[PDB]
């Protein structure tokens, strides 16, 4: 992770 | 001059300095049919910045994670979700219909990577010259209760001319238009  | 935000239907907005402002988060959700594809105006920034990136020596893609519609974002969180949890998916995944990807305005950027000190300074690269083309970096440090998201260094918003006062001010669109953000309902 991390796209919101 | 803090302004209240307008409902234009499918989405809300705020007038910006120069601009209408778009606003799409975890407060702020945008409608299931919205599917405007990409800005041709944020397109042709983009597509200026990447080669000024190439060029710069940075090892960046050709292609990004530009627009998403509704329908993909239902298949992309849900598979997050799987991975990490909820708790843990929510910090970096919009659900569907939250999602700034909707837009057509949010654009992240690829590097195929990965020196590591490489990534780190081509973060600092968007930071330092993301506004002269109009983009900002939404998700930034330190920003998670108002933005919603934990920091993201690739994801970045077209505003416009806007952009150079936005990132000089350090502050999150939220706080910056003084609008909500924070956690859903
Ligand atoms: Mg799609
Ligand atoms: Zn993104
Ligand atoms: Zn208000
Ligand atoms: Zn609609």
């Amino acid at each position: 992770a991390x796209k919101x | 001059s803090h302004m209240e935000v307008v409902n234009k239907g499918d989405y809300y907005s705020i007038q910006g300095k120069y601009d209408e402002i778009i606003v799409a988060n975890k407060h702020y959700p945008l409608s299931k049919d919205y599917n405007p594809g990409e800005n041709p105006t944020a397109k042709a920034e983009l597509v200026k910045l990447i080669k000024a990136m190439q060029e710069a020596g940075f090892p960046i893609s050709d292609h990004y994670s530009g627009f998403r519609s509704y329908e993909t974002q239902t298949k992309l969180y849900q598979d997050y979700v799987n991975q990490d949890g909820k708790e843990a998916a929510d910090r970096y995944s919009a659900r569907p219909g939250y999602s700034e990807h909707q837009t057509g305005l949010a654009f992240d950027v690829i590097g195929t990577d990965g020196d590591l000190v490489t990534e780190e300074k081509a973060a600092q690269w968007l930071l330092d010259h993301a506004a002269d083309y109009g983009f900002v970096v939404r998700y930034l440090k330190g920003k998670e209760k108002e933005t919603g998201y934990m920091a993201e260094e690739w994801h970045l918003r077209y505003v416009g001319k806007e952009a150079k006062e936005i990132a000089e001010s350090g502050l999150s669109l939220e706080e910056y238009y003084g609008f909500e953000g924070g956690d859903y309902v």
